[PDB]
């Protein structure tokens, strides 16, 4: 479940990505459009593991989104390190106005 | 004091760095005229996350900042570890022509950040929604 | 009672026929008219309005949106109309894709903007002794 | 009188603003930026939209910048007035360096409130989004 972190990690780094497509790659998408109601589920379980942590979170994210345009107690859990880390770059933000407007 | 080695070091990786995407520019630039060459020589074994991790490791000179911005910007353009570019980019605006390279850099930041901004922010919704309809 | 608001906001399906019609006329100023008609009305009950709103309105009323959007006129009562039509409910999908596209456009541009004012207003008022 | 203004009104806009400046009512003022700012087709290049404007904006000395600026707090504090003085605010920025208190804190004051509330439009529309 850990190389699985790698190559999400992997996919959505690359260097130059097929444009239109949500990961990156039309493969794993359609991969992400079609799992087992318990396979999702435990993606989003590990989703959830690595959303708490903040240096892998961006990807979480990722996959995330991903997923949630693909479908129709856990999710209380992302929902709020997920708000969390919306506040962090809301913050990173404002310091982006001071930055524009130095120059 | 041992931040001196730390800034010899981002120095050499910056050196390093600029070196190789100059290799690897030129290789596809003469990859033009001949499709048939042998691969580029990278000294160790790309290209980027080298530089990014190597800027990673630290705890928290003017020649050697426009192959920085180089860097800064490919960090914007591929959404490497953004806070810590923001950081960089107002830490070297706040110390120390190439304006226009600031710019740029800049530009890319806010459109990574708006993007991944937009990004949680559709997550948030669709959890709320979920959420709701449980 | 209140069916009489509901009415008084059918009062603007007129609005939206006359400036339809109008720029129609004009295809070979009316959306100031439709937009002013539009935020004369109360606040309240708009949600109502726009529920007993007929079909074949609608999707003038989305072109008047989007032209309300694109040209940053008055954009929370834009953005308001264009989640109560939602709430209240192919090819009006892409409109609907277009004129919340111009919306968040207007908004991004207001609101960087403002970022942009603060920070200058924080620094100046700073570098005040 | 305020007739010549009126037919500068109905050319130019660099004297148009400079006298609107120095003869009350700012009404009229109000009502040259915003067609200005709303235009059906405005200028790319320029800040409000209209080159003119942006000059006269640059060229504006100390007291004229000052008066305009009390005028755009007074615009400011009125919702259905404030993004004309928001657009108008940030070109006088744009165009002038960092070169009273009172006026600057009370435009930064309710700026940021406005700030706010564009925020919370930006929520309810990532909410518009997911449904779409």
């Amino acid at each position: 479940p850990g190389r699985l972190l790698n190559l999400f990690t992997n996919v959505v780094t690359t260097r130059n990505p097929d444009p239109d497509s949500l990961t990156g790659l039309k493969a794993v998408d359609d991969v992400l459009a079609k799992l087992s109601d318990e396979q999702i589920f435990q993606l989003l379980l590990r989703l959830r593991d690595w959303n708490t942590n903040a240096r892998t979170a961006p990807v979480a994210q990722r996959v995330l989104w991903a997923l949630f345009k693909s479908h129709p107690e856990v999710l209380d859990a992302i929902k709020v390190y997920t708000e969390r880390h919306y506040k962090r770059i809301e913050e990173l933000v404002d310091e982006s106005y001071l930055v524009e407007y130095t120059l | 004091v041992e931040t001196l080695m730390a800034g010899e070091r981002i120095a050499e990786a910056l050196e390093l760095g600029m070196t190789d995407l100059n290799t690897i520019r030129e290789w596809e630039e003469a990859r033009q005229i001949n499709p048939n060459i042998a691969p580029p020589q990278r000294n160790p074994i790309p290209a980027e996350t080298y530089v990014l991790n190597t800027l990673q490791k630290i705890k928290p000179p003017f020649s050697t900042i426009p192959s920085l911005l180089t860097f800064l910007n490919l960090f914007a353009q591929r959404e490497l570890n953004v806070p810590l570019t923001c950081r960089i980019l107002f830490f070297v605006l706040k110390t120390h022509t190439m304006r226009a390279t600031l710019e740029k850099v800049r530009a890319n930041l806010r459109a990574a950040l708006r993007r991944q901004k937009d990004e949680m922010g559709f997550n948030i919704a669709a959890l709320k929604v979920v959420s709701m309809q449980l």
